[PDB]
RNA sequence: ACACCCAGCCGC
């Protein structure tokens, strides 16, 4: 919810209207943001604005916000509010609405503007547990549409050795993306011939059927390897 | 900067005359001092706005980019000309052109870093990874063996 | 048309004529001796 | 006598240390400490960690190929 | 063009569109203007390098 | 903790404080070893931190301002012990990494570009060896 | 009767640089008998003074007039009565900080004992002979009374 | 194809990414495609 | 020799809906113009008839009890794109 | 028993304010009391819409949440009825409900408003208050809208449409004695309405030894309630929440030790 | 997608308790009071009336979140009555108040009605 | 904008969510220069 | 879209009180003077009344 | 693929959801929404002693959340819950592994991007919240850099033990308080209880008996024991201080200053005992005086959650932040904080002793502009004298705005809110003050004046050569009073130029941190001590020497 | 039921 002077924010907490703040005359506030918004983002017209509301809900008529206007000082506002037995300034007593004690610090309240945008949070809500993969390197997809996984990124991983969880990392770039197994030639380190059905293993090219080494590794550091060797370059994935 | 003609010159103080270019320090007055320029100048770029950075980043910086001899730039052109290892300099950029040139002069990459074993899904030597842990049977048969 | 530009250059003494698409504008009143010619009957006139 | 590391149980050490003796208790490893109702291991491995009876010994690698056999019983914990 | 409100309304659009505005396929397409140096027109740089 | 009254004389022999900071300084390491290379090396690792130790932990000073009592000293060296074995740096450790993004986190906050160049740009211009810099200058 | 310090004090000044608080006035009294220096903060909301005010300070150890600390929690049920029962304005605090004119040789000639009532602080500034009962870091108890 | 049960279609699960028996919730493949 | 008819005239779609801008900071300005755009309400009066890809329609649109003189022909008086809501600027709870 | 002897007095009573007066209880008595009104007062209002055809330009979502926000007179009915959820009935029933139907259609140039008055109840006790009419939807011709909604007992926990209030207001120690709020320059506040004090001073001086029992109300009523009823089932419902709880506490104590 | 039922501010599912006494060790004769699925509306008033009673040491009570329905009153008293007498005497005295005060309320009505 | 190297998103699908938008996408303008290029200049 | 039948705010009843305000003015009133013919004494509900655009008479000029 | 599918890929059981506030929650915890948490699993493997809670989990199923999802027999194969209603396989026995869905007290990893440091990625324990928010800890949007605008931050789950061991033991949020960047605790009190706590630990406030009652309900870490008050015979009370005495953990001893201490109230007489109350000096547990702000209690080195960290350890420090957000907000719910017109209004006498100094500003502007026209005003040596004369005029309205700000900040109240939002640290400064209340001032566009953009001149409104302080960019006005056109036009200049630097500066920056990092990522500590690369060769003998 | 290309928008 914004208002009209670049005041983001979302929502963080529905209470109802007994446990609202109300004044005297049982105003409850619609919408309660924190001073902490506007002491440094200089957004001195969103009280000029919440003043003028006030005005105007009192006196019946819609108020001018005209910029460059010289006829509505915040003098001239504060005085026409005092004439409809409100405070000079904005503040109005407030009691709590827990425990229905006055606070202590006299809230400034008033109407303003506010537009609902269209980011809401039940189209931006996301998760997955072992889903869809790409046909390519079998990752995870892209994006909520597809069930998609997040990226953990580069600097994700940059930020994990800095951590020095070396398994943690393993498991995000390893475990929980595309494990896979390959087997791989012990005297060229070159992917082999693999049977898991009849269990005859067999590296064509040395004619070697005996040690055949078993390699948990990426699938797309298989489809890596396997572009370089497209391109005729040899990463020989020697474990001696 | 002219700095070893100005150091020359009678009646300038020889021994305090730092100036702010980095290559001539290197130049004139070794690897030593660039290092400590390096670090003095590092430090003045942290201090307008007053965040104070532990001295012992900075340094290790510092002494990255002059423990080779060479002064090392921090760009391909420096970190890709020292012979760490193939698949960390074609992590790093330049990927194709790296291994190539692994290629054809038949470099052996030593898995000794932590982004080649990152980049194969091996346990990487990290802080964590640089272990190895082992069983002891005399004290695995202590204890009370409830399950 | 009431579209062209007219810039006279006081020191060099060049007064560009331009008439083409693309060129961007905005309405002034004008003022004629210290005088907007915008008096009260034109004023009246719009109010109608 | 040929031990040049610190005597001192890192971090990295705790942490990979605890993480193999919780999955370890959690495949059917025999206890070494009382239990008195803790169900996951995590907290049956601090409670070993703690009582300094874990059955783990682990191998340092110093930077020239050379290791260090050290026993976490024989190593200074960090609480 | 040239069409009242009442009678904008019996073709079922928007008394208030501002228009200007194509449709291909459906999709409502605006074209955004463009910018570039005048033509015709004599400029002197100074290229600092 | 022991409740030290600055104020009362204190049952503390200043020979008791200047044994008791040389033991301490004697066992707190950071290198290891017996050998002529290996002291020096462990002196220089903690010279700084000796001065300021014998500084602080001086006779005259803790006869007159502390006045720490026996026991109150006792556990000042052993706390002092704890604190520096706790902070020597772990290994393993990525230092690296650490490093590189302790510099660069205070980058995302200073501003872009009668004073030199400074902030992101010459950053670039110094972590790049940058063989034709925009404002270099001397220190006369 | 566990009394550290027990005399009268008279205002001189009410607000010397200013009232920094709205409910809380620094005094600067000072003795007639014992001549003893006084910068107190009272609470002015719930215990007004004036000018020219006469009242009685106690510093004690316990409320209790028996010897049995209270070891400092609130228990309101307690019949058997208190020294505050006397009086219309009592406190409570640690004391934080003995300072005086001690030298490496010469011993202390005049004590100024700072006092902290959670916030509202003391400064009791005087001769050393009359000082004894104050040790660093124990608790004591305020006490007022107003006097025509 | 799934064991135990000769003759069971496969229900494809576009969003859980296995291929799932209804009658004992076996699967037959690790992941599926696209 | 010429004069501006109304100088809040140097103000475009969006930033002329900001009531009181020249109160406000120059990058809160923009803020607001950028996400004036995203603000959801009638967006069109045909809205049923159309049927888009997306669209947002809210309840009640209400006119701006503080308006801006410039967007009397904006038509954002016919279509507007908010609620005037009681705001207390205030520390509640802490879930602000 | 250590409780003290609250008393009333009203000033005024409209058939929409029963402006009362509270003397000599606690703050969270009155808070509380505060807090039933706008909650926990039952009133009867429609949660079950079916929309059997809607052709108007408002969709069925939002004809439902506006026959939902209608008041219905519930004076004495809604204690009688029982909670949907508390009942022996499959799904509804005229012990704990109230039928509604709406079959309006427009066959004429000029514009139909469908008002409040157009919802035939079932029982000719609970009805739209206004029996100045809520109209739900405006048509043209060859518009209809055909529905029936069922109507429940609720509280104003539950939903803002069970609440039977309409903004109570809840003043204590209006002359700002006993200082529970600070102004930062008190001439400019003005006095409020029970003010005792004259226009030339501010505020009250400070009492010490002060605790607030005195409690201003201004209960206004949206309707659906007489704001007798409002007041005078707030209390009994506070009364059998603490006999809830009494009885609760009761059990677990008997079955404790 | 996540929104909770609107009446599960107010209602009990089969399983859960409304009221649990758990004796607090800290400190003796002292209990905590988990109240479920109600709010400050109970938990000011018996906070208040357990107050006023003057043998009790303690009484407080605290929402531990807003999303959540559990109230918590923490009653500490003499070592002579104990803590859950004290919650009794305060409910009582509560539907006394309530009591009294609906009847003084009636009462108001009925002479103002009448003239 | 071309016969397929030519400029690429002259032509856009209005932005119908609230009318401010509609009327700010049509009253739009663009520069040529290049998006991604890190000058500091004719940004201002 | 059209007039609430509440008010956000309070809770009061403003669906009713649309079509006579609208009177009012065509009754020469002010607005001011029109809202306290209504008794929306808070001004929540004159925020209500005063600020509302009736859309839905732009809605029902299209062909059902 | 080496740097788009190697170095960083998409990962199975992770989250994305905009987060908002809870100040309900520990720093370690973090809400997580019924749906992910239903949606995402861990898997336990059926040790001897929990299957009497696996048995119930594997029963309720996939549709009665906390319940579970596929079981993992010995073999590999996977038995799937939600679509298999059959009684024979939903028996367990030892060795199975049950992908349980996530409950209370699960490790996650919990990151934002930019992921610009070690701070960026944190673990925390998840906590179900009925929203479909991420709720974090106040507190820990310091070090990620975040706020609650719409920021998206994303959760990661382990599903291995060690992985949540390691989670647990290295990267935990009390445990990554005090960061090596700086040697200070990255983490820190902010917003409303850092600007309530400075309001809460003043002299003049008392707390009567039900309010204590009522705060220290809050505090978790509590003996039981009710402290004697600070005052008793009138009516029993309670300083604020005694109740910040009882938040502060074990025995630590702080020596902090207020921000606005008095720089010679060291040479006053009273220099241990303020008249203001601006030395926080808290001894043996308790915070005998003092008022607590940024420089005491925020993020600053040596502050006092930085001493809670280095004595206490980790858990009581994060029982000591959970304990200031629980106390001082539920005391801020009786205090209130607000800010309004009022709070940027200063009397007459202000504003006519603003106007009087920018008038005598413009009059000396026009006087050394006439000196500068007149062949006077010799030039400064090492400068051209047209950056003489605007060094001149910009040290004239930098003098003009430093002292008009000073007037206008010394008018301001004790209860003027943005005094009491300044002064705490909790957010502004004397600069945001001085723009609000007295002229906004000189407005610089790439270091220098606003450019003569036209033929010798910044606006068609000025004549041609204007040196002024009303055609070059100065503002005469307030935020408050508004800016009139030109200055607002140059206001949107301004304003524009730190919008390029932000939009502009990411670009060089991320690349930096890039270039940086895989410089040196294989520089370690080995187990001799000694720092070094990845092909073995020393950097450094030890770690930072 | 995709895969490229383009555009817009979110947080820093
Ligand atoms: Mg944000
Ligand atoms: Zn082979
Ligand atoms: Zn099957
Ligand atoms: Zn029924
Ligand atoms: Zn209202």
């Amino acid at each position: 919810f914004a208002s009209r002077h670049g005041q983001k924010g979302t929502c963080g907490i529905q209470y109802r209207q007994e446990d609202m703040p109300f004044t005297c005359e049982g105003i409850t506030p619609d919408i309660i943001i924190n001073p902490h918004a506007i002491p440094s983002r200089m957004t001195i017209g969103h009280l000029i604005e919440c003043l003028q509301g006030k005005v105007s809900a009192n006196k019946g008529e819609i108020g001018d916000a005209t910029p460059f206007n010289d006829a509505v000082n915040v003098q001239k506002i504060s005085n026409l509010l005092s004439d409809y037995g409100y405070h000079l300034r904005g503040n109005e007593v407030l009691y709590n609405g827990f425990t229905g004690r006055k606070i202590t610090s006299q809230i400034f309240i008033g109407p303003t503007y506010y537009q609902r945008l269209k980011h809401m949070v039940d189209d931006k809500i996301h998760s997955r547990a072992r889903g869809p993969i790409q046909i390519l390197n079998r990752q995870p997809m892209e994006g909520r549409s597809r069930d998609g996984g997040l990226r953990f990124g580069e600097m994700e991983r940059d930020c994990q050795i800095a951590h020095g969880a070396a398994q943690f990392l393993r498991e995000r770039l390893f475990e929980a993306s595309d494990p896979y197994q390959v087997h791989v030639c012990n005297l060229c380190g070159i992917m082999a011939i693999a049977n898991t059905r009849t269990h005859t293993y067999e590296c064509r090219g040395c004619r070697n059927k005996t040690q055949i080494s078993l390699v948990r590794m990426p699938y797309a550091c298989k489809l890596l390897f396997q572009e370089l060797m497209s391109m005729s370059i040899a990463p020989r994935m020697m474990s001696v | 900067v002219s700095l070893m003609r100005v150091l020359s010159e009678k009646d300038v103080d020889p021994v305090r005359t730092t100036s702010n270019d980095i290559v001539e320090i290197f130049t004139v007055l070794g690897i030593e001092a660039v290092r400590k320029a390096l670090e003095r100048e590092l430090y003045h770029v942290i201090s307008f706005d007053g965040s104070y950075v532990n001295y012992r980043h900075l340094a290790l910086l510092c002494d990255t980019m002059t423990c080779r001899g060479h002064l090392m730039a921090i760009t391909r052109h420096g970190v890709n000309r020292q012979d760490t290892g193939p698949l960390m300099k074609c992590s790093f950029e330049e990927t194709v052109d790296v291994l190539m040139e692994a290629a054809a002069h038949g470099e052996s990459d030593p898995m000794k870093g932590v982004s080649e074993n990152i980049m194969l899904g091996q346990l990487a030597p990290a802080g964590t990874g640089c272990f190895d842990l082992l069983l002891d049977a005399e004290k695995c048969k202590y204890g009370m063996e409830i399950p | 048309v009431s579209e062209v530009s007219m810039i006279r250059d006081i020191r060099e003494r060049e007064i560009r004529i331009y008439t083409d698409a693309g060129r961007i504008c905005r309405p002034l009143l004008i003022v004629e001796k210290q005088k907007l010619l915008l008096k009260k009957r034109h004023i009246d006139q719009l109010k109608e | 006598q040929k031990r040049i590391t610190t005597p001192y149980m890192t971090k990295y050490e705790r942490a990979r240390v605890l993480g193999t003796r919780a999955l370890q208790i959690a495949m059917c490893a025999p206890v070494m400490v009382e239990l008195e109702g803790e169900t996951d291991p995590l907290l049956i491995a601090m409670k070993e960690l703690k009582a300094r009876k874990i059955p783990i010994i682990i191998r340092r690698y110093l930077p020239d190929g050379s290791y260090e056999d050290w026993g976490v019983d024989e190593l200074i914990i960090s609480d | 063009n040239g069409l009242t409100d009442r009678d904008l309304c019996e073709l079922n659009e928007c008394p208030l569109d501002p228009g200007g505005y194509f449709i291909i396929n459906g999709s409502e397409k605006v074209l955004i203007a463009q910018e570039k140096m005048a033509t015709n027109t004599v400029y002197v740089f100074a290229k600092k390098d | 903790i022991f409740h030290i009254n600055p104020r009362l004389p204190s049952d503390l022999h200043p020979i008791k404080v200047v044994e008791g900071v040389k033991e301490l300084s004697k066992k707190l390491v950071i290198v290891n070893g017996d050998d002529p290379l290996s002291r020096q090396a462990q002196e220089n690792a903690t010279l700084l931190f000796n001065i300021h130790l014998r500084s602080t932990l001086c006779s005259r000073r803790m006869a007159e301002e502390f006045r720490l009592s026996g026991e109150a000293f006792d556990w000042l060296l052993g706390e002092i012990e704890s604190k520096f074995n706790q902070a020597i740096a772990h290994p393993g450790e990525m230092v690296g990494a650490l490093a590189a993004q302790s510099l660069g986190e205070p980058a995302t906050q200073m501003t872009l570009n009668k004073n030199v160049t400074l902030g992101v740009p010459r950053l670039k211009e110094l972590i790049n060896i940058s063989k034709k810099p925009k404002t270099p200058s001397l220190t006369v | 009767a566990g009394i550290l310090f027990e005399d009268i004090f008279d205002v001189k000044d009410i607000d010397p640089e200013g009232k920094k608080f709205d409910r809380v006035s620094r005094l600067h009294c000072e003795s007639e008998s014992f001549k003893m220096d006084l910068i107190l903060d009272v609470n002015i909301q719930i215990y007004p003074v004036d000018l020219g005010d006469k009242f009685r300070l106690v510093i004690a150890s316990t409320l209790y007039e028996d010897g049995t600390l209270d070891d400092g929690e609130y228990n309101p049920t307690d019949d058997r009565p208190s020294r505050a029962d006397q009086f219309e304005y009592v406190m409570y605090g640690k004391v934080y900080r003995i300072e005086g004119d001690e030298t490496s040789t010469e011993a202390a000639t005049r004590l100024s004992a700072y006092v902290s009532y959670g916030g509202l602080l003391m400064r009791l500034q005087g001769d050393a002979n009359n000082l004894h009962g104050f040790e660093v870091d124990s608790r004591v108890y305020l006490l007022m009374k107003k006097l025509a | 194809t799934c064991p135990n049960h000769p003759d069971a279609i496969l229900v494809e699960d576009y969003r859980a990414g296995d291929m799932i028996c209804p009658e004992c919730g076996l699967v037959v493949g690790d992941r599926v495609i696209d | 020799t010429h004069c501006e008819i109304h100088p809040s005239m140097i103000l475009g779609v969006c930033a002329s809906i900001i009531p009181f801008p020249d109160h406000n900071q120059s990058p809160r300005n923009t803020y607001q113009s950028a996400m004036g755009k995203q603000a959801m309400g009638v967006y069109i009066t045909n809205f049923h008839v159309r049927m888009d890809t997306l669209a947002h329609v809210l309840y009640y649109p209400q006119k701006p009890l503080v308006t801006t003189r410039s967007m009397e022909y904006l038509r954002f008086r016919e279509l507007p794109a908010g609620i005037n809501s009681i705001v207390a600027i205030a520390s509640y709870t802490g879930y602000n | 028993p250590y409780a003290n002897q609250p008393t009333v007095r009203i000033t005024e009573l409209t058939d929409e304010n029963v402006k009362f007066i509270i003397e000599n209880t606690d703050l969270a008595v009155a808070n509380s009391i505060r807090r039933v009104f706008i909650a926990e007062v039952p009133i009867i209002a429609i949660d079950w819409v079916q929309i059997d055809a809607n052709s108007s330009v408002l969709h069925d979502e939002f004809i439902a949440h506006r026959l939902g926000l209608i008041p219905l007179t519930s004076d004495d009915i809604v204690d009688k009825l029982q909670y949907s959820r508390d009942c022996t009935c499959e799904e509804f029933c005229p012990e704990c409900s109230v039928e509604f139907t709406l079959d309006v259609r427009c066959n004429e140039d000029q514009t139909r408003h469908v008002t409040s008055r157009d919802l035939i109840s079932n029982s000719p006790r609970v009805i739209p208050v206004t029996s100045d009419d809520i109209l739900i939807v405006k048509l043209r011709k060859g518009q209809e809208l055909r529905l029936r909604a069922y109507a429940k007992k609720g509280f104003g926990k539950e939903h803002a449409k069970w609440n039977p209030t309409a903004g109570v207001a809840f003043e204590y120690d209006p002359d700002n004695a006993l200082r529970h709020t600070v102004y930062p320059k008190p001439e400019e506040w003005p006095k409020s309405e029970y003010s005792e004090l004259d226009e030339d001073e501010s505020q009250a001086p400070y009492d010490p030894n002060g605790k607030p029992e005195r409690f201003y109300y201004n209960v206004e009523s949206c309707g659906s309630l007489r704001p007798e009823t409002i007041v005078l089932s707030a209390l009994s419902g506070l009364k059998k929440k603490l006999s809830d709880l009494q009885t609760q506490l009761s059990h677990e104590i008997q079955s404790d030790v | 997608m996540n929104a909770p039922p609107a009446f599960e501010s107010f209602l009990l599912f089969e399983g859960e308790k409304k009221i649990t006494i758990n004796k607090d060790t800290k400190v003796p004769n002292a209990c905590l009071f988990t109240i479920n699925k109600e709010d400050h509306t109970l938990g000011n008033i018996i906070k208040s009336q357990l107050l006023k009673d003057p043998q009790v040491l303690f009484a407080g009570y605290k929402v531990p979140h807003p999303l959540e329905h559990k109230i918590i009153i923490r009653v500490q008293t003499t070592p002579d009555y104990s803590p859950q007498e004290a919650f009794t005497n305060a409910i009582t005295d509560l539907i006394s108040e309530l009591s009294l005060l609906e009847e003084r309320f009636r009462v108001a009505i009925k002479d103002k009605q009448e003239g | 904008w071309g016969d397929q190297q030519a400029r690429a998103g002259v032509s856009q699908v209005l932005n119908r969510l609230t009318f401010a938008s509609t009327l700010s996408h049509l009253r739009r303008l663009n520069s040529p220069i290049g998006r991604d290029g890190k000058l500091a200049k004719p940004r201002q | 879209m059209i007039i609430p039948v509440r008010c956000f705010t309070c809770g009061k009843i403003v669906g009713n009180k649309w079509e006579a305000y609208l009177g009012l003015l065509q009754a020469e009133y002010t607005e001011g003077d029109a809202l306290d013919a209504l008794g929306l004494k808070r001004y929540c509900c004159r925020r209500m009344l005063l600020a509302h655009v009736d859309l839905i008479e732009k809605l029902l000029n299209y062909a059902p | 693929r080496v740097r788009g599918n190697l170095m960083g890929k998409r990962v199975d059981f992770s989250a994305r959801t905009v987060i908002t506030p809870d100040p309900n929650l520990s720093i370690d915890q973090v809400g997580v929404p019924r749906s992910i948490a239903a949606n995402m699993t861990f898997a336990e493997i059926v040790t001897p002693f929990n299957i009497d809670r696996l048995q119930e989990l594997v029963r309720r199923g996939n549709s009665q959340y906390p319940g579970a999802k596929y079981i993992i027999r010995d073999n590999g194969d996977r038995i799937d819950l939600r679509f298999h209603p059959k009684p024979s396989d939903l028996h367990l026995q030892t060795g199975y592994k049950v992908e349980r869905h996530m409950c209370d007290g699960d490790i996650v990893i919990f990151n934002r991007q930019p992921t610009l440091h070690k701070m960026s990625m944190m673990g925390h324990r998840v906590r179900i919240l009925p929203w479909s928010t991420f709720r974090l800890n106040l507190s820990v949007t310091t070090p990620y850099n975040a706020d609650f605008d719409g920021d998206e931050m994303n959760l990661h789950l382990p599903q291995s033990l060690e992985t949540r061991a390691e989670i647990q033991e290295l990267a935990m949020v009390p445990r990554m308080i005090v960061t090596p960047q700086s040697n200070r605790p990255v983490m820190g009190i902010v917003q409303d209880t850092l600007t309530a706590v400075r309001k809460f630990t003043k002299r003049d406030v008392f707390l009567e008996r039900g309010e204590v009652m009522n705060l220290l309900m809050f505090l978790s870490t509590w003996d039981g024991k009710v402290p004697q008050p600070a005052i008793l015979k009138p009516r029993p009370l309670w300083t604020g201080k005694q109740i910040f005495s009882l938040i502060i953990p074990g025995h630590i001893n702080c020596i902090r200053t207020h921000s606005t201490h008095p720089d010679d109230e060291d040479s006053g007489p009273y220099k241990h005992i303020s008249p203001g109350d601006t030395k926080v000096v808290v001894e043996n547990g308790e915070l005998i005086m003092g008022i607590l702000c940024k420089k005491s209690l925020g993020t600053s080195a040596g502050s006092l959650v930085h001493i809670s960290y280095l004595e206490m350890g980790h858990d009581i420090t994060r029982l000591f932040y959970s304990n200031i957000q629980t106390v001082i907000n539920n005391w801020l719910l009786i205090e209130g904080h607000t800010i309004g017109i009022g709070d940027s209004i200063a009397d007459s006498k202000t504003y006519q002793d603003i106007q009087n100094t920018i008038k005598k500003a413009k009059q000396d502007v026009i006087e050394v502009i006439e000196k500068a026209h007149n062949n006077e005003l010799e030039p400064t040596p090492g400068n051209t004298l047209r950056q003489t004369f605007e060094n001149q005029v910009n040290r004239i309205l930098n003098d003009a705005r430093d002292k008009t700000g000073s007037s206008a900040q010394k008018s301001l109240s004790e209860y003027n809110n943005f005094k009491s939002m300044v002064v705490s640290g909790a957010k502004g400064s004397k600069i945001n003050i001085s723009q609000v209340i007295a002229v906004v001032g000189q407005q610089n566009v790439e270091g220098k004046r606003i450019p003569f953009g036209f033929k010798h001149r910044t606006l068609p409104h000025f004549i041609k050569d204007d040196y002024g302080p009303e055609s070059r960019g100065f503002v005469e006005n307030s935020y408050l009073a508004g800016l009139t056109p030109t200055e607002f036009f140059f206001h949107a200049m301004g304003g524009r130029e730190g919008l390029i630097d932000t939009a502009v500066k990411t670009a060089e920056t991320g690349y930096i941190q890039r270039r940086l990092i895989k410089s040196m990522e294989s520089v370690m500590v080995k187990y001799d001590a000694t720092v070094r690369n990845s092909i073995n060769q020393v950097v450094q003998l030890r770690y930072g020497e």
